[PDB]
């Protein structure tokens, strides 16, 4: 009901950023939309005066045939001021990731309830493109407090205190976060019981995504246990060891070596020794134990990389410093997603990116296994969240995509 | 009088930390004085302009060529920041198109009041024996950073009420132009837009060729749309400056005129700058711009989208990394065509370029039509399948059907899995000294077969890589390869079917005469049997 003034880092301007080609459907989903969100005081057309843009698009949710509007904060929220609230600095509420199961929510219903800094609007800007370019763009404006923005949850968590704080007594045991227009609810209870208790809230809200955290893995190293052993089977053993080696100190190949002297032929049959089945075992008796002096550093960049292992599966690491991982795992999930890689591709980013929302209450930058042009063309289509992390592009092939299978 | 509807201005601003522009007027002649005089007095009875005293410190030049001259340029240093062409493929075929250009454009727009100050300009008196004459802008002045964006945005303001009104006539509005069309009659149409300049004069807008018309270099007919005629100089000396405008020339051709070959004449600008040079042409170069003014020899024409019928794009590989595509709804008749040409790489393949070109293609159509055209392919489903499963990179191609026109892009070679039975095992290494260039390169396999040749002029990957292309000559049809470069599997597991290393490229060869190859990775120095670092490094 009042606007608490916002401003930009110091030495910063408003973002200004190419509006990307869209389809004629989604073209006309953002007219409907934005013309009802206008009639509302949502949103307010704007003159030449005003350069700022930011890109902005339409999705489609799960289990929803409706269209929503997607803006891409990223240029803006980078921009925006550091937002340091009287909160000061929550901690990450780390018993999420320990609960039973975790509840995701779209709040943003919210945030247009409460006006905007009248001097940061011009930075809210955003332009529905046409076809051929056959007429100006249309350009509006936020008034209310936009979807997608890393002030508008900073702004609203005031309220959403206030909305919240019977909730939240009542039954101490149910945990709660909140990431932009998300909120994630955890609990221990039967799934049920569960969905009981978020109609509860949600109801709760009206007034005023399923996920298993303690069913997520955190993926050990295996070697394989074999009767015999052919010259290539302890050749791929010697490699995937030797590569563990820059990760786990005690690892020692030299009796396995031992046993290739010679040349054979790949497919023959070599005998296992004392010493090289006393390595193989000392080996895997290192693995089993966690990494040594492993930590998350919230002043460190998260890094997310993700190798195509085929037939559906994918694998994935996320870490700060190299060789030592703050998590690993693996994707298998088969939904409508068979003959379309970069379908597939993105849902797995949506995924590690919700994983390490939970986490680590930030969003990680991705290496991805695709060319630039082909993901830029093809992942606005695939993408059912309301925020999105940054990413780069990995175009040389990894060694290390088997040592992960 | 009939009063007109009052524009409302647009609140403009200058940069921070930049004060409004200070220039001296630079001295004239006596006729450019007068002629400025005179135009001046008319225009401030029209009321686009009003003279000023001692209170503006800030002054603007002026000249005359009459015309008025006034040069905003250190003003559009010191004004604020303001927010491509239409394709005629694009346009959808309507019965009758009118064209009207606002004339006096900027003129008939106020300025933001507040910003007027800044306008000023000084016309000089005969012999400066009197205080020059002082003016400034109550409008929108030609050559103003700002004029166009502000112009527009008024424009389609005034625009917008009359066309939810007639929603069954369509308007575009590019910059100063407004191109209007509709399925009606020509007489409702013709009073249509009697309607609507009409409209337009409520707002104080004054409003005026026919068919083809000539605009932005195309050339547009009531059925068919085409390109305006491509100059092709001729000298015995070819400039820099000349390859520079004859490459956009084709560029521009190629959008509709299928065959064009830019790459021979690209070629040529590498690393040059040099506005004057003769560079003479490869025979390849001289067939290539031969066929291109063979192409150029009996023009044809593109027709209109209609939005009911299907989108289809056809491409062909018309070899050496170029590629060219034709974008169409019925046979024969184009809607619009195209080319690419390969990203600069060390190695590449077929179906990496068409992924490339697929991709481009894809963009272009949702610019320009709002959506993915069908493709034909010149690729088996078959190849595309097997080529996408096993990539390690994620990669897509929207919906498409193969069209068998050679040549068909194809894979050359597939690694195998697993490591061959029966197939005879080579052990692959090599090295060189980083002083003496002096290198060597072999195998040895499981059959005692042994092989190390010395080399001059070499580096480790060099024969690192030749390790494995001997290995390959003297091995049969099937054949597992041990390696312990990380370089040369680095290679040949990116799948190239060509590179600009004649040594990879033989490479490429020998696979490809293959029927099973299995390459396999061990690390180095590790003391892997039948890995010798001894034998090459004598
Ligand atoms: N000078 C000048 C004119 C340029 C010009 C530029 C644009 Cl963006 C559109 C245009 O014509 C159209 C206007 C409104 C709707 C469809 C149109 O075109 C549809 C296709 N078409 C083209 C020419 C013709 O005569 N008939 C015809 O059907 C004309």
């Amino acid at each position: 009901i009042e606007t608490v003034p916002v401003k930009l880092k110091p030495g910063m301007d408003g973002p200004k950023v190419k509006q990307w080609p869209l389809t004629e459907e989604k073209i006309k989903a953002l007219v409907e939309i934005c013309t009802e969100m206008e009639k509302e005081g949502k949103i307010s057309k704007i003159g030449p005066e005003n350069p700022y843009n930011t890109p902005v698009f339409a999705i489609k949710k799960k289990d929803s045939t409706k269209w929503r509007k997607l803006v891409d904060f990223r240029e803006l929220n980078k921009r925006t001021q550091d937002f340091w609230e009287v909160q000061l600095g929550i901690p990450h509420p780390a018993g999420l990731k320990k609960k039973k199961s975790v509840t995701v929510l779209d709040v943003g219903d919210a945030y247009f309830s409460v006006p905007l800094d009248e001097d940061f609007r011009k930075y809210t800007a955003f332009t529905i493109p046409s076809i051929n370019n056959e007429t100006p763009g249309i350009r509006y404006q936020y008034n209310v407090l936009p979807q997608g923005w890393k002030g508008s949850p900073a702004i609203f968590q005031s309220s959403m205190t206030k909305i919240l704080e019977p909730f939240k007594k009542q039954n101490p045991d149910i945990v709660i976060y909140q990431y932009m227009d998300d909120l994630y609810v955890g609990s221990d209870l039967e799934i049920g019981q569960h969905r009981t208790k978020i109609e509860e809230l949600r109801q709760h809200l009206l007034r005023w995504y399923e996920l298993h955290p303690d069913k997520w893995t955190v993926q050990p190293i295996v070697l394989p246990e074999k009767d015999s052993w052919t010259v290539n089977d302890i050749q791929k053993l010697v490699g995937k060891l030797n590569w563990a080696s820059q990760i786990y100190p005690g690892i020692k190949v030299r009796q396995l070596s031992k046993l290739l002297r010679g040349t054979k032929a790949l497919t023959e049959v070599i005998p296992l020794t004392e010493e090289a089945e006393l390595e193989l075992a000392e080996n895997r008796e290192i693995l089993k134990e966690p990494v040594h002096g492993v930590y998350y550093d919230p002043s460190k960049d998260l890094i997310a990389e993700i190798q195509k292992q085929g037939q559906g599966q994918w694998t994935y690491q996320i870490y700060q410093e190299p060789f030592k991982n703050l998590k690993t795992g693996k994707y298998a999930r088969m939904r409508g997603a068979h003959t379309n890689d970069v379908k597939q591709l993105t849902e797995a980013v949506q995924k590690i990116t919700t994983e390490s929302i939970v986490i680590w209450g930030k969003t990680p930058k991705f290496k991805l296994p695709i060319q630039k042009e082909t993901w830029e063309t093809w992942w606005t289509e695939y993408w059912q969240a309301t925020w999105i992390p940054e990413w780069e592009f990995v175009n040389t092939p990894p060694l290390v995509k088997l040592w992960y299978q | 009088m009939v009063p007109i509807s009052p524009i409302e201005t647009v609140p403009v601003k200058l940069k921070p930390g930049m004060d409004g522009p200070k220039v001296k007027q630079w001295p004239l002649t006596e006729e450019k004085i007068k002629a400025l005089v005179e135009i001046c007095t008319e225009m401030e009875k029209e009321g686009k302009i009003s003279k000023i005293g001692p209170e503006n410190p800030y002054n603007t030049p002026v000249f005359a060529i009459w015309r008025k001259l006034v040069d905003f340029r250190e003003l559009n240093k010191r004004t604020q920041d303001f927010w491509g062409i239409p394709h005629p493929a694009g346009l959808k075929k309507k019965k009758s198109v009118t064209v009207l250009d606002v004339g006096d454009a900027y003129f008939s727009v106020p300025l933001d009041e507040d910003f007027r100050k800044y306008t000023a300009f000084t016309i000089p008196s005969i012999n400066n024996e009197t205080p020059g004459i002082r003016y400034q802008y109550n409008v929108l002045p030609q050559g103003w950073k700002g004029s166009p964006a502000i112009f527009q945005s008024s424009m389609t303001k005034i625009l917008e009420p009359f066309a939810a009104q007639n929603p069954d006539i369509v308007i575009c509005q590019y910059m100063d132009d407004l191109y209007v069309g509709s399925d009606l009659e020509i007489g409702q149409h013709r009073t249509k837009i009697e309607e609507l300049r009409q409209h337009l004069l409520r707002w104080g807008l004054t409003t005026p060729k026919e068919p083809p018309f000539l605009w932005m270099g195309y050339e547009l007919h009531p059925d068919k749309w085409t390109v305006q005629p491509i100059v092709l100089p001729e000298k015995d000396s070819w400039t820099v400056n000349d390859i520079q405008k004859l490459v956009g020339k084709l560029n521009w051709a190629s959008q509709i005129y299928p065959g064009i070959k830019v790459r021979q004449l690209s070629k040529l600008l590498r690393g040059t700058k040099a506005l004057t040079e003769v560079i003479p042409l490869t025979e390849e170069a001289e067939l290539e711009l031969a066929e291109n003014r063979e192409i150029l020899k009996e023009p044809v024409h593109g027709v209109y989208y209609d939005p009911s019928k299907d989108l289809i794009a056809e491409i062909q590989k018309q070899g050496q990394g170029q590629w060219t595509y034709q974008i169409y709804q019925e046979p024969f008749k184009n809607l619009k065509t195209g080319k690419y040409a390969r990203m600069r790489g060390a190695h590449t393949n077929d179906v990496k370029q068409l992924t490339e070109a697929v991709q481009k293609i894809t963009t272009e159509s949702i610019v320009i039509w709002g959506k993915t055209p069908k493709f034909k392919l010149p690729i088996q489903k078959e190849t595309w399948e097997t080529w996408w499963t096993e990539y390690w990179q994620a990669t897509w191609i929207p919906e498409w059907e193969f069209v068998n026109t050679p040549p068909l892009v194809k894979l050359w070679y597939q690694l195998e899995k697993e490591p061959i039975v029966g197939a005879e095992t080579f052990y692959v290494d090599g090295a060189a000294n980083r002083e003496t260039k002096l290198g060597k390169a072999g195998y040895v396999t499981n059959k005692g077969r042994q092989k190390v040749v010395p080399l001059t002029n070499t580096t480790n990957q060099k024969t690192e890589l030749q390790a494995i292309y001997l290995a390959l000559q003297d091995s049969g049809l099937e054949v597992n390869i041990v390696t312990d470069s990380q370089y040369a599997l680095g290679i040949i597991q990116a799948q190239p079917d060509k590179s600009e290393s004649e040594l990879v490229n033989q490479i490429i060869e020998q696979l490809i005469k293959k029927e099973k190859v299995y390459l396999a990775w061990v690390p180095a120095h590790k003391g892997i049997g039948g890995n010798e670092q001894v034998d090459k490094l004598v």
